[PDB]
């Protein structure tokens, strides 16, 4: 019975579900199992690019004192990691609170992004529809801040990762990050077949190469 | 018009499930559940008093104790006059931004609260603004919220030296602030002649104004005017109505036995009005002979005397209190005479209705006809334009008023007829018993016996008296 | 006795001062009694450029239950006029939160301006040293939304200005705006021999003219 595999879980878990939404359930499960068996001040981040699944999930989630993050990934980071810690990494003259537009600088060079970000205060995106600067950026105030890796380490003890297909290299590398350089739990679930946002710059065959070289996140069928 | 409250949407209190009432300003707050008005005071304090949202939220102040769902109070506040009005001034001052420029008149405070089970603290958290769908981040500069800086809960609950100096502590120092009396039962320790002169300046003077007035006792209401009572309802699961109470110019000279009589009514479940004081000795000794418990299940008689029914109708209709009149058709002359009658008796109850006034009928009273000819003639008269009107008295009968035949002396024979020849020994004794009606039917009811008190009371004509008592 | 004078104030007061300060104590005093013998929600507005002059004013007030603002006049529109109703008057698509650097733009067109404030969220001045578009922006504000007029008009009921020969056209505007269509007192202090910071955009002749011009604004001399 595979109930009976849901509830002892251990550690991190890797889950193969299908179509027709499925991993919505089993997310929300295993949210509030860990939560009711939590006794500490460990949080718990959930993320998702779909703004009514984040919607649906508060709304069957009660009201928690400890802080528990649900949002989009790029607002999960521009929100808690970028906006407070932007002045402490990188001096009190870069800005704090910004907006995000992705079709406002368009350009080629890393280097002409980073002097149009520092100076006209423009936040977009590569020409090359692939990647995204954001977790980039997350991962450079990540490595030369001691406060934000200290913040992370304490705050969330497992990250639950969503529709990680959609994920490419750069928040990859940010979730191996925090899995690795800072020892966090991560609970990531994928379909294999879910690969058709590729053009809006999903490349899962690192998702896959993890399924397949990683031995540490166990392999687990659904039904 | 100057700023007022318009609308309070409690939600999910100790004991208020869901519940829209308006308000205005002047406020009076009544009725069955003691606890619910209790509940609605602290509702108030909790939104606007900063005294009580620091204690926060506990588990007996939820619904049932659920504490899963929500508390939701959302306060609706109207803005206008802003040139003059100095608390719409005053409020709209201290509010930087969360104003749309689409809707600038109305104006929501609300109060969410979510109870935790890691603190057991349901924590307060305003969010107040101008639309529910969009709310910005409120200031909160410590534990002085900034609507504290606007509304000042003076809370009166006991004495009348306090009621006199709070108009002078909050004029000479609370002129910044917007005052809001939430007045609690001030009937404790005051003598009734003590309680007129409250009324009196809390509904005529501007010194009490946006106060929450809550009473027991009638005499707190012979002022009203301009304000909005609240009933509460007598069920468990609280109902309130509301209504604004307002004199036209028509009733400002009568307004002092207006609202004398109406006052003692409000706390009543059913109403019966009545015009003359003989019926009021009638009804009450039926009823002490059959149901003394009248007064006690819930009733009351109320006097109207003349003037018209629509203010007291528009005010037992709008609390939602049982709606019962007993009237007489009664065809009274104006200007030149002999030719000229209103319908009075049936005007009134057309008005009601709505509809619009009949016609001065006209009635061919030959000069040497009079005394007990006119008075023959006049009552033929009403029985004729009694059974012209079927369908009017059976609307009447179907939205619970009663109309008599002719009058109600002539009903109460038709009820009993040898119990009145017995006790009066005359021919005619409706005549005899219109000749003085105050001493006459004190005679009456000194030598009226139970069993013609149950056969008045069963009767069909006096019905009234039937659904007063109720099952 | 120019002390009698200045106790007996009355309406608006101008008062043409010396060189070396002196202003301050004035400032200081008429603060002081506005503030003791007002009973009402009313508030004040004093203004200054200088920002030690500002931290002094704090410094020798005591704290205030009712909002009194402390500013320069830039910092003073783009904290309470700008920045809270930007969403209300323009819709909620412009950006309610924002740092000003001056140069950034440096255009010569008005619509390029507007176009690149709207797009691209960058606010400069005019390629022209002279005039501020903050007033102007703050004039445009205020004359299409009611609610920005209601909170000036019920907020401060006069509001004080010094070292009004800095001002340029577009500040005056804004003040004349204030006083006339929203009837607030106005309490403005200038000295006609500091007439140096026009190079930097200051233009005092229409101060000078309503010196002379209007009737309204009663002339004092101060020893």
């Amino acid at each position: 019975m595979s109930r009976e595999q849901i509830i002892k879980d251990g550690g991190n878990i890797l889950v193969t579900a299908g179509a027709g939404s499925g991993k919505t359930t089993i997310l929300v499960s295993k949210i509030e199992a860990d939560l009711k068996e939590n006794k500490t001040h460990y949080s718990i981040a959930a993320v998702t690019f779909t703004n009514k699944a984040a919607k649906e999930i508060e709304g069957r989630l009660g009201y928690s004192s400890r802080g528990n993050f649900i949002g989009t990934n790029d607002g999960f980071v521009e929100s808690e990691i970028i906006r407070p810690f932007i002045k402490d990494a990188f001096g009190n003259d870069y800005p704090d609170n910004f907006t995000a537009e992705y079709f406002d600088n368009q350009f080629a060079s890393y280097d002409k992004g980073l002097q149009v970000l520092k100076y006209q205060n423009i936040l977009g995106t590569y020409s090359n529809p692939k990647k995204n600067f954001k977790f980039q950026l997350a991962l450079d105030i990540l490595k030369k801040s001691l406060v934000a890796r200290q913040y992370i380490f304490s705050k969330y003890f497992k990250i639950f990762i969503d529709e990680y297909q959609d994920s490419d290299k750069d928040m990859h590398n940010l979730f191996m990050y925090l899995k690795d350089q800072l020892k966090i739990k991560l609970f990531i679930v994928g379909d294999p077949k879910q690969s058709i946002y590729i053009w809006r710059g999903a490349e899962p065959e690192n998702f896959n190469g993890l399924i397949e070289n990683s031995t540490d996140f166990n392999k687990y069928h659904l039904t | 018009g100057p700023m007022k409250f318009s609308n309070i949407t409690i939600k999910n209190f100790r004991n208020f499930e869901k519940v829209n009432i308006n308000l205005d300003n002047k406020n009076v707050i009544f009725g069955m559940n003691d606890i619910g008005k209790t509940n609605f005071l602290y509702a108030l304090r909790f939104l606007l008093d900063k005294e009580i949202r620091k204690f926060g939220f506990n588990k007996s102040d939820y619904h049932k104790h659920d504490t899963s769902k929500k508390i939701e109070i959302i306060l609706t506040l109207d803005l206008s006059n802003y040139e003059k009005d100095e608390d719409t001034k005053k409020l709209i001052s201290v509010v930087k931004g969360a104003r749309t420029s689409a809707n600038a008149d109305v104006f929501y405070i609300a109060l969410e609260s979510k109870y935790d089970d890691k603190e057991l603290y349901g924590n307060i958290i305003l969010k107040w603004g101008s639309e529910l769908d969009n709310l910005i981040d409120i200031p909160g500069r410590g534990n002085i919220n900034a609507l504290d800086n606007v509304f000042k809960v003076i809370y009166i609950n006991p004495k009348m030296l306090s009621y006199s100096i709070y108009n002078y502590l909050a004029k000479k120092k609370y002129e910044d602030k917007i005052v809001i009396y939430l007045i609690e039962e001030p009937e404790i320790s005051l003598h009734r002649s003590m309680q007129i002169a409250l009324s009196k300046q809390l509904f005529e003077q501007s010194t009490y104004k946006y106060f929450f007035l809550s009473t027991h006792s009638p005499e707190l209401l012979y002022e009203m005017d301009n304000t909005r009572l609240i009933r509460v309802h007598s069920t468990e699961k609280v109902v309130c109505s509301s209504h604004m109470y307002n004199v036209e110019e028509a009733y400002g000279s009568v307004k002092k036995k207006l609202n004398k009589a109406l006052s003692s009514a409000l706390f009543a479940e059913r109403v019966l009005l009545i015009e003359g004081p003989s019926e009021k000795i009638l009804f009450e000794k039926v009823l002490d002979e059959v149901e003394p418990e009248y007064e006690l299940n819930g009733g009351f008689l109320l006097e109207v005397g003349g003037t018209y029914f629509n203010h007291y109708v528009c005010t037992l209709n709008d609390l939602g209190i049982t709606h019962i009149i007993k009237t007489d058709n009664d065809l009274k002359s104006k200007k030149g005479k002999k030719g000229v009658y209103e319908l009075l008796g049936l005007n009134r109850c057309l008005n009601l209705l709505g509809r619009e006034n009949l016609d001065e009928i006209t009635i061919d009273i030959p000069e040497d006809i009079k005394g007990k000819k006119k008075k023959e003639r006049l009552n033929e008269r009403k029985k004729e334009i009694f059974k012209q009107y079927k369908n009017e008295v059976g609307e009447f009968l179907g939205e619970r008023i009663y109309l008599s035949e002719i009058d109600l002396e002539n009903d109460l024979y038709s009820a009993i007829g040898e119990s009145m020849k017995r006790i009066f020994e005359n021919e005619d004794p409706v005549h005899y018993l219109q000749k003085s009606k105050l001493f006459n039917m004190v005679e009456l009811v000194n030598n009226l016996s139970t069993k013609d008190c149950f056969d008045v009371f069963e009767h069909e004509k006096f019905a009234c008296l039937k659904e007063l008592v109720g099952s």
